[PDB]
């Protein structure tokens, strides 16, 4: 019927939906203050962006950011949003005294009608991993509103890989999965079903922070331009890298993080969740390798990050790298959906 | 599983 | 058409059946010591009820149960599971030369076809508070391939309630709310929402474990009789109760646990999961009131919980409550689904 | 949305 | 028709002199020993200021001051109080053969007549958070009694502020208003009246020592000059602020103390009610907010206390604050005449 | 009116600002012997209730109004003179009880009710239960009531009896030694000894006690609201004549109350006795200026005196000896302002 | 001068 | 009331 429809399971939007309809995962998100505060301080401060000007805003949540949008003085803000937490937006639209302002449109973006196009567009459509969620779809989907000066907050969104050595991390999959590697568990032996464990662990992307000093190569970046990338561009995401090794010893995966970038008017402001950065509700991700790869100071690390979308709303990876001094080579399928939230 | 992880 | 299908939203199956397909999660329920040595022990202890028998072990997931029947001389047993585990399962029933005994049969048990009635069913369909999940209405609907002469392990289950205290539980659960007390979050009033917000988080049942010194009254009893009841039993489940306080104090909720029994041809034994009791798993479950009731030692607190199951394969529970003696009443819903692991 | 079983240690 | 009564209501004052004619409420104040032997200290240290001069005790009480200004070599002290403290008073000169010198005058300070101009007025005008009583200004009011050039003990009088952090204090006073929010309290609903309990609530200064790790910025400081301040400058006090937060974390409200300094010939002595110092019968005074405000170390934290001076000897206060870098605003009312003296 | 014609205004002014608080009602609701016992009283007597017309003499926030609502009251008239009249206002529309409450600000002696009522419900009783003489406003209400009208609560009972507590009266003399010292920072304070020595002895004293402490049944002097006129409050002459269980030093007279409900079904009591559960009237105590000896068998005989003043209060002149052998000891106190000790 | 002595 | 808090 629509194009969020034709991409996505019922299923998995069913799910995804009443998960943001709990006023507990908009807490979640707002006491954020990193993510909260930049997204305040990019409008407000870039209040020429938004002064008399219609905005659109997908995936309002409470509304938080139409409320910035209005305290930098838009006209008219439309805030699209599919949970139910719409009917709360639109509580506090009222309390606040801004229904002649602000417009809640419970509904897919892909799916709503807007009465007229549009300025600017906000939202917050990153997952952790940055394409998580297949948010970003919706986001660039909504620019069949944007008049032809739009611009979007955020304009860009840079995600960066980079190899790192985590020796306890890597030993921690098999520590669990050798739980089934004993010949009798009351009489069972579970040892048939070891290999299969240890596949299970390692299709999980890890969740959780660490100390920049594991990482062992300077991060390469793949962009996303909001305001010139289509849905399409998002259904394959290949990321070439070729890293030159600054510290010697084994490459137990790949981290991820991601900026994001409000190119306006005044002044262009940067979120990120780098872990050179104060720790935000992003963390950063983890994909291990299967087996280490050993490099030395100077050796090169090349290989391809390959993500392709599927109807879960997430990505399936494929990691292949190879240090070309020596050929070793190593991969890894992973599944975005399901990470692994390892934080303590 | 949750699109945004539990943060404090 | 199948009786699962039609009080189960597709939606909520398919995540329900997704999470027992992960091995870290059979893992997680297996090295529940307590929940996988008192199964053994039932089985074990009572082999002349599964000597040269036909079995049916409902929702199998690894087959461990199957192969504790197949230890105690099970003829044949039949392992029901619906999630992908049960290639899994397969697997061990392979490598361990268990192929004459166990077979394995994928899919859900309200739509496989066995080959033959069974002289005993097994199974887990205990969620936490019991009856979550609703596993249990397709343990008793898998009758349908009972003998007359047959029996049910578990055979019985317990439901306990207790009034508790726990004023740092209160306040821990009131000072998330109060977030959306706040009249300029960022220069945004969302004080508005204050009260929605209290019914969100009070709604949510909370998991964990206590200790016993919290509890103002002798428990009430609900049991459910497996070897008796029929799945229409479950759709409604209406719990009255009434308390004579043993303590003065505030009365902050209810905490819930459960027993059940396998009552065997030689022993009876138990699985409790009650706070005097070694933990599990399921740990023990507390329902909130948004505002505690004030009783006095020798008051009677008296009311109803009220379970309607819902097709998200959980209930919503009701929970009224009123000190006798001074009518303070408290009204409280509970999404049983939306529960707050405290542990 | 709640995993049924309760993780456990 | 005097100044005193037509900014005081009779109820007031009549309880406020009734209060200060026991013997019990002198012996408080005067066992304080920081604040009367500072006021001593004050006093005999610059002994130049008083040797053969005329003095003026306004609100003498029991005298002691004017002991004290006797001791320092005064040639007549006219110690005026209004309460019936003035017969105890006297019968002390009496008692100390001091009939020569010390001269009680019964009355207000706004309605007494005195024979001849004096050198020095000595009072201790402060109330906790200093302007409570509005005794100050009647401290000023005496200045028409004072020769040019004549000085003031106390001379100045600085008021200081800070952010706090209490999440204690904040959940102790907030546990308190709802019992309001009591939807069945013995069967009545009160939830209605919550919004009202937690006003008054929060319009009770906190008065108590707190210790000093407390505080989330350096004081901002309020002087008051008495020597040129005029006692209608005292009917509208606007104290803005502009904090510098040193940490993150909530800001639940306002810290008050105050210091008054005697400017004398020799030296100048400090009398401090800081919860840096030890303890007086001033303690310090704080100011909650109904919702605290989230800052982190570097934000600005800017807004005006507002003190308008009303008809019950005290002043309505109005609190407003925001966070600059988010815009999180929090407005608030005290009445300083309803203290919950909490220590 | 009555009212202002036996009470000073500026007493008044205080009174009822005391009373516009909310947390002052809370005080008062969280007494749980004294909600309770009301609510007992008015429901466990519902046929005195049902299809009557209901007059609530001070309701305060209207909680007993509530109570008699519950009771199946036709129509309830509250009568408060605070500004706490407002929130009751407000706790009845919320209620839902605007059909059977109406609320009628202002004072019982000047308010004008419709209609004869069939039965006053009140809590007049203040410490030593005549303080704040409000069981003049209670009998004055009687003009409301129906000839064959009832009052609830319907008798009160106020018990003396002779103490011995050597801390107690040694305590006096300790904190009024203050005074007996030479050079207190240099002045001879000792001339103010006795006067705080009487101002001591002049303050009742509020605070609870171990019943072993008592050395004689009390004394009991009943008032019968049905049959008593206002008149009869302005003069209490209390005669005594204790028979002594005890042989000791008598320090003075402690106080309680009891009130009865006398309904047609049964009759409650809510005791402030030493030997119940403590309440907050606690207990007075007022002490002879000299200790009396007695054996256990001697009479202590002798009359305490209550003579009302303008300040909604009551002087206390106390007189008592002991008969065998004529010792005689007496105190005169000021009920309006007692010394609360508990601690 | 509490009428009504504070109770807990 | 009270204007002078209770001390010590
Ligand atoms: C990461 C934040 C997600 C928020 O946006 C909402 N949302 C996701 N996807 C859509 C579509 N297609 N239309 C409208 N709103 C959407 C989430 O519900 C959440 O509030
Ligand atoms: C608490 C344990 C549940 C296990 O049983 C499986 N299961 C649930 N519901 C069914 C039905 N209807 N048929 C077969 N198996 C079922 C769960 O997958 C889990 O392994
Ligand atoms: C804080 C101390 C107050 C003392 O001064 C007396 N007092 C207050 N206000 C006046 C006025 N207007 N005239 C004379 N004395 C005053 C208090 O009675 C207390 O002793
Ligand atoms: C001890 C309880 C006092 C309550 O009754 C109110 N009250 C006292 N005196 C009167 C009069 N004369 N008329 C009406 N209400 C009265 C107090 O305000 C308090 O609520």
């Amino acid at each position: 019927r629509s194009v969020f429809s034709e991409r996505t399971e019922e299923s998995s939007a069913v799910q995804y939906f009443q998960f943001y309809g709990y006023l507990s995962q908009q807490q979640n998100m707002m006491q954020d203050y990193v993510r909260t505060g930049t997204y305040q301080r990019a409008i407000l401060q870039n209040h020429t962006d938004f002064k008399d000007k219609i905005v659109l805003d997908v995936g309002c949540g409470s509304g938080i950011l139409s409320f910035f949008a209005a305290q930098a003085g838009a006209r008219k803000i439309y805030a699209v949003e599919a949970s139910t937490m719409a009917q709360h937006a639109e509580v506090l639209v009222k309390s606040n005294n801004l229904t002649d302002r602000i417009v809640v449109i419970p509904g897919k973006v892909e799916e709503v009608s807007l009465p007229e196009q549009v300025d600017i567009i906000i939202s917050e459509p990153m997952g952790y991993m940055l394409f998580n969620e297949r948010m970003l779809e919706s986001y660039l989907h909504a620019k069949k509103y944007l008049k032809p000066s739009g611009n979007m907050f955020p304009t860009i969104g840079d995600v960066h890989l980079a190899p790192f050595t985590d020796e306890q991390l890597y030993m921690e999959q098999f520590t669990k999965a050798n739980f089934w590697y004993q010949p009798s568990f009351h009489g069972v032996d579970l040892s048939a079903l070891r290999g299969a464990a240890v596949d299970e662990y390692f299709r999980q992307p890890v969740v959780d922070t660490f100390d920049i000093r594991i990482l062992m190569a300077k991060s390469v970046k793949y962009t996303v331009n909001f305001l010139e990338a289509k849905e399409g561009d998002l259904h394959r995401i290949e990321i070439p890298f070729k890293f030159h090794m600054l510290h010697s010893g084994l490459v137990h995966g790949l981290a991820f993080w991601f900026d994001v970038a409000f190119i306006g008017s005044i002044m262009t402001v940067w979120l990120s969740t780098a872990p050179t950065e104060p720790l935000t509700h992003w963390y950063q991700v983890r994909c291990l390798f299967q087996s280490p790869l050993f490099a030395k100071a100077g050796d090169t690390l090349s290989g391809t990050c390959l993500l392709i979308a599927n109807k879960r709303q997430s990505y399936d990876i494929s990691i292949v790298a190879q240090v070309d001094q020596t050929g070793s080579k190593s991969s890894n399928l992973l599944d975005l959906k399901n990470p692994f939230f390892r934080y303590t | 599983a949750a699109p945004r992880p539990p943060f404090s």
